[PDB]
Parts: structure tokens; C-alpha cells; sequence
């Protein structure tokens, strides 16, 4: 179903991107 | 804490593989057994239906 | 034939229709909500004979007609038949054309939306009414009684709605809609008159039993004691004269019927009765509301004319109510005509002229507009 | 049938009865808190027939029964019907006998003390339970969700409790007990389905509506937008099949009912909604508490399972809450049955085995003992 | 969609937590 495929990947990406941002920003701060 | 997350992935992936298999296999077993069974039921009913149609024609002549 | 463009008032129920002109104190056209049709094969020719008969025509020629009611349990199920009732009521009896007379119709507060919009549509598209309004019977009952506060028990032929109003505001969470009404009391009587050897099932018979109920039945203040004597002696029997000169003598059935109001199980209904619903309409309102609703229990509509009912109810609510508190019933002789009277009061009120939906707003919005404009 | 004297755990609410044994992660069985009774006169001989039916028996034979719920918005009043519910729960489902097991029951923090005293009395005097413990639903709700700090939003059939707990401590001055619940939603839906032309007033009809609600309803994140489309198009309608084959099509009532949780005025309640009570219970707490409570609003009970409910409350709380700080709702899948799970957690803690009222202390003091021994 | 009901909870929680971490990691300054 597009809703599940598209959002599972986007929410997965929000997590991965946020996780990397947390590590990056934490390293800066 | 992060071990909870690892445990969640362990059960979810063990479940995923169990599920890809169970989802597919439970249907292939039930579904192929069901059509095989009911393909035969369908054929047997059709044979009986033809036989009854013949029986009805024979009685009509009687 | 009227001298002013005054809105008509038409309280059209599952039983009867009380119609007249706003600003007066009484209806001028009172008809049963009946459309009759012949159920026999004609033999003579050049006999006139209508496809359908309405109101008093339906009853006057009823000997060979099957009689139907277009309204059931508070709503119109057959609007074509209501157009026939309305045309006659408006043009032949009231002798008025709705084109210059906006007309107020009535409904119960939890009445299905479809009925309020269908009534609006017929008056605007078939009668070309210049404006419309559909009123709450509880509002009209309180105006007629001189109150802004009370429980309106509109106990007519269709539905008993049990609806509280305080300081002119609805308290809808406390409305106890009840599936027990005058039509069920008639059916119960037909079944227990069958027990006495007088079965009633056909149209003529159904109309007779309703007339028997209205004339002979009562509740009194104590069912069991009244039954103990009615079931033991002819001294509590009353005879009713049937249309053909024959008679029926009725005993405890005379009170067992309306007792269904206090004992709904008599007709298979899952209910504790009208006094429980009156009580809950009061009790479910806030504690500083309850005192005013206890003191203003308002009788309205039909069945309010059973002997002993105004006092029977005050007693039955008092029995459920807290002590010290004064429970009072409002039950004027203008009982049952109070909805019509309120319709007259509201329709002609200067403070309510802006409440009429005009035939501008109607076509722009459609008939569903009644749901947003009347209340 | 158990091989250990594990505590029995049961949530006997106004809706459902959840039961199982301490140490499990779910109730073993769940059924309605119902005792039913025939509302008809029997005519066939040798038909068996009980005076009263319990749980699933009450629903299975409901065609001729009136069905009652012994628990009224969280409190037990009909203890005799509850004795029957407990006996059924324990012996015909779990196949345990309280005589051989300590028993844990639960209630909201501001639940009248009479509830805890009567539950204690019956389990000790009619079931001979060796021990008792009345637990707090809020305590159990956070145990199941995994928090020592947060707001318990237990929005089930009886009452919404709204209690802040910090580091395992109550912050009782900030409890917003609210008379808004799943039980009111069932009755409200019966009234708005009446508006659509499908009147519901009886027990069978109420059970039908409770089923419609449980299967068709949701709240939505944006009410007004969902309303505007549901009121304008069939694309947001969903049908329901009734037990007798009738089909009802439901539109905006599908969410207008549940929306009462955010707009209590729909049922005449003087309330700002469940999101404001959550908000204020936090705002009344110290600022070094608020930072943890806003981030941990925790759902328990029914209605929390509606689509859009966690997002709807989080949005409103966030809108009312200050910026920088994070606001979050915890809404685990173990919803509606999580308090039972919390009961299992409490019943099985080693730190809880000194909290039991034994059947020694009980008889010396009487049932009022629960008021001093449990919390 | 049982797979989704749980994956949905997993990803919403994991992304929300990762995002909360991303936001804090920078916001802490």
C-alpha cells in the first residue's frame, strides 16, 4: 500500500536522519 | 536500555522470517489444499449433477 | 378568508392534526391524520367516489375504506398523504392559501432530521409558502402554560419525549425518549377486549377501540386496589355503545390499558414507565436546576386527559423524588391544546419574526436549513 | 487448576471484567460486567431457565432479558450481581477458587471508599479469600506502561481519572476526576443515530450501539475538517450490520460521538475536555515536576484506542503548553487491558507481599480495614 | 496490518526519540 511503504520509509528516514543529527549536533555541543 | 531495542529487533526479525514463512506457507498450505480439495469437490458435484440430470431424464421416460 | 397574513399553526401528529391561525387561542380545523382508500369493487356507476378521502371524509365514508395514518411515532412516513391532509386542512377548512401564510409545524427534540427537512420541503415546493418554521412541542407547551421552565410530558399518540427546558434553554442530555404512546395503549386495549370476547382488528374496529379508550379509560391513584374491585364486581364496569347499536361492557381493562404508562411491560416494552422518565429528565439536570423542574412538571398533548393522571404522576414522581422537595404538576384544562396555543404564541411573537426561514434562504440552502435556523 | 497460590487479578469495571492470574501478561478472559434477567412470562414447561444469567450467558440469551451492570461509573452497588460475576469469572473461566488464592481488585484514586470496603467484604465473607488488596488503577496503569512519573489518562467506560504521579508519589491536589466516559459515548451515539432515523432505546439496542461504537468510531486529529467532509460526502461513511440483518449507514456520527471527549458540551457536561484536564493536572504541579509529566501523558482504558486520540490530545496539550519543553503521549498497544496487566505486576512484586489484608486482620477489624491497609 | 501496527509503533517511537535526541543535541548548546 503506498501509505505504508512510503511512510514506513520516510519515518525510518526521519529516525536515521535524526539519529545522525543527534550524534552530529551532540559532537558540536 | 539499548538492549531493549536490540531485543525488539531480534524478536521482530525472528518473527519476520517466521512470518514471511508462516504468512506464505499457511496460505499455500491452506489455500492449495483448499482448492485441491474443492477442485475435487467441484468436479464431484458436477459429476453428480450430470448424473442426476441423466437420472431425471430416465425417470421422465419411465 | 382571513384578514391578516398571519402564520398558520398546524400541530400534525400520528393521531390528529390541530390547525388554525396564529394569534388566536384555539385551532379552527381539527382533523384526524387519516387518508382513506376504498377496499371494495364497485357495482353501481355514476356514484362519484374518490381515489382517496381525507380527514373527516376518511372517517365519514370509512365503512368501506381502509384507513391509514401518514405519521407514525412522531414522523411523516408518507409525505404525499400529508400533502393531501394539508391541502384539505388549509384550503377547504381553514380556507387559506399558505402562499401568504408562513405556517408553523411541530416536532419532538430528538425527532429524526429527515422529518424536519421533509416538512420544510413540502411547504416550500408544493404549497409555495413564503417562509417556514418547525417548532419544538415542549417550547410551545411551556408558552401556553405561562412558563420558561419545566418538564414537558408530551405523552401523545406517537412518542412520549420527556423533555426538560430551564430558563428557556434546552437541557438535551436529560431528554428521555420513550417508546410508549397513546397508539400502543389502543393496541393493548384491542388485545384485552379480545380476552373478553370482543376482538377488534379491522379499520372500523381500530377506530372504535381508540374511541372506547378516550371515553372509558382512566388511571386513578392506586392500580392494585382499583383492580381488586374491578375484577370482583360489576360496580366498576362501564358500557360503551358500538356503531351498530350493540354494546360492549368493559371492567378492569378500563384502567389496565393506561396503566401501561406506569407498567410498559404490558405491551412488551423495556421501561419503568412515564414517571421514571419524568424523574430522570429532572434528575439528570444539574442540582440547582432540579428544584425548578420538580416544581414545574408539565402535562401536554394527549393521554393527559386520563382521569387521575395529573395527580397520579405527581404521586409517582414524589415517590422517586427526595423528601422536603415540592413536586408539582401543571395540568390546566387547556391540556393537549397547549401545543397549538404555544404555536400561536410563538409564530406571532415579534421577537421571533427573524426565526422564520424565508423562501430565499430555503432555495439557496435546501430543506436541511430547518436544522440550522429553527433552534 | 493452578499449581501455585498465585494471586488472582481482576478489574471489575462498569464495562468489562478482566481476569487472569498474577504473573501473566494479559487477562486470560474478558467479558462484560453483566447480570441479565427475563422480562417475559414463561409458557413452556421443562425449559430449565435461570432467574438470572451472567456475563456471556447474559448476552447470549439477551433476546428476552433486561441487562444490568452492577458497577456504576466505577463503584459497586449491586454486590449480589457482582458475587455472581466473580463466581463466574473465577470458577467458569479461570477455574480457580479465591479460597485458595489471595485476590487483587482495583479502583481510581478518588473512587468513593464504599467501593473498596464492599469489594473487600464480599471476597472475604462469600468467597473466603485468604487475603485481599484493593489497588489503585492509576498505579497499575503506570506499572503496565513502564512509568514512575506521568499522567494517568484512564478514559474508559466508567470515569476519566486524570492523575499526576511523580517518582511513584501521588500529587493528589492536581487530580481532575471527570464525569466523561465511554458509557456516555454509547448513550450519546444512540441519540445521534436516532437523528439519522435509527432510534435506539432498549438494552438490545444499547448493546448494538456499543458494538457500532467499538467497531466504527474514531476521533480524528482535526475535528472540524473531518466533520466538514463527513457531513458533505458518502466517502467518509461506514456501514454496520445489525444482529437482525438491518443495515445502518453512519457518517459524521462516527466521530461526533467520540469527539465528546474533547467537547463534553455535546452531552451537556460542564467540561473543557480530556486534553484540558490533562493539561491542568500538570500545570497545578511544581515546575520541576511539569517537565517530566508533559513528556509522559500515559493512556490506559478504552476510548484511547480511537484513531487520532493520542495525536488529538497531544496537539491540544502542546497548544496549551509552553514552548521548548516537549509534550508527548504514551499510548501502548496494551491499551484498554493495561490496568489488568498492572495488577499482575503489582500482585507479583516481592515488595507487595506485605501489603495484603489477611483473613484474620479482616475479621478482627471488619471490611473498613481496607481503608487503612491498602493505601 | 499487524505487521504495520507494530512497525508503526516502532518507527514512530524510534523516530520521535531520535528526533527528540536531534533537537536536544543541538538545543543543549
Amino acid at each position: 500500500m503506498d501509505a505504508i511503504k512510503k511512510k514506513m520509509q520516510m519515518l525510518k528516514l526521519d529516525k536515521e536522519n535524526a539519529l545522525d543529527r543527534a550524534e552530529q549536533a551532540e559532537a558540536d555541543k | 536500555f539499548d538492549d531493549i531495542h536490540r531485543k525488539r529487533m531480534e524478536k521482530d526479525l525472528n518473527e519476520l522470517q517466521a512470518l514471511i514463512e508462516a504468512h506464505f506457507e499457511n496460505r499455500k498450505k491452506e489455500e492449495e489444499e483448499l482448492v485441491s480439495l474443492k477442485d475435487r469437490i467441484e468436479r464431484r458435484r458436477a459429476e453428480r449433477a450430470e448424473q442426476q440430470r441423466i437420472r431425471n431424464e430416465r425417470e421422465k421416460e419411465r | 378568508d382571513e384578514d391578516e397574513t398571519t402564520a398558520l399553526v398546524c400541530d400534525n401528529g400520528s393521531g390528529l392534526v390541530k390547525a388554525g391561525f396564529a394569534g388566536d387561542d384555539a385551532p379552527r380545523a381539527v382533523f384526524p391524520s387519516i387518508v382513506g382508500r376504498p377496499r371494495h369493487q364497485g357495482v353501481m356507476v355514476g356514484m362519484g367516489q374518490k381515489d382517496s378521502y381525507v380527514g373527516d371524509e376518511a372517517q365519514s365514508k370509512r365503512g368501506i375504506l381502509t384507513l391509514k395514518y401518514p405519521i407514525e411515532h412522531g414522523i411523516i412516513t408518507n409525505w404525499d398523504d400529508m400533502e393531501k391532509i394539508w391541502h384539505h386542512t388549509f384550503y377547504n377548512e381553514l380556507r387559506v392559501a399558505p402562499e401568504e401564510h408562513p405556517t408553523l409545524l411541530t416536532e419532538a427534540p430528538l425527532n429524526p432530521k429527515a422529518n424536519r427537512e421533509k416538512m420544510t420541503q413540502i411547504m416550500f415546493e408544493t404549497f409555495n409558502v413564503p417562509a417556514m418554521y418547525v417548532a419544538i412541542q415542549a417550547v410551545l407547551s411551556l408558552y401556553a402554560s405561562g412558563r420558561t421552565t419545566g418538564i414537558v410530558l408530551d405523552s401523545g399518540d406517537g412518542v412520549t419525549h420527556n423533555v426538560p427546558i430551564y430558563e428557556g434553554y434546552a437541557l438535551p442530555h436529560a431528554i428521555m425518549r420513550l417508546d410508549l404512546a397513546g397508539r400502543d395503549l389502543t393496541d393493548y386495549l384491542m388485545k384485552i377486549l379480545t380476552e373478553r370476547g370482543y376482538s377488534f382488528v379491522t379499520t372500523a374496529e381500530r377506530e372504535i377501540v381508540r374511541d372506547i379508550k378516550e371515553k372509558l379509560c382512566y388511571v386513578a391513584l392506586d392500580f392494585e386496589n382499583e383492580m381488586a374491585t374491578a375484577a370482583s364486581s360489576s360496580s366498576l364496569e362501564k358500557s360503551y355503545e358500538l356503531p351498530d347499536g350493540q354494546v360492549i361492557t368493559i371492567g378492569n381493562e378500563r384502567f389496565r390499558c393506561p396503566e401501561t404508562l406506569f407498567q410498559p411491560s404490558f405491551i412488551g416494552m423495556e421501561s419503568a414507565g412515564i414517571h421514571e422518565t419524568t424523574y430522570n429528565s429532572i434528575m439528570k439536570c444539574d442540582i440547582d436546576i432540579r428544584k425548578d423542574l420538580y416544581a414545574n412538571n408539565v402535562m401536554s398533548g394527549g393521554t393527559t386527559m386520563y382521569p387521575g393522571i395529573a395527580d397520579r404522576m405527581q404521586k409517582e414522581i414524589t415517590a422517586l423524588a427526595p423528601s422536603t422537595m415540592k413536586i408539582k404538576i401543571i395540568a390546566p384544562p387547556e391540556r393537549k391544546y397547549s401545543v397549538w396555543i404555544g404555536g400561536s404564541i410563538l409564530a406571532s411573537l415579534s421577537t421571533f419574526q427573524q426565526m422564520w426561514i424565508t423562501k430565499q434562504e430555503y432555495d439557496e440552502a435546501g430543506p436541511s436549513i430547518v436544522h440550522r435556523k429553527c433552534f
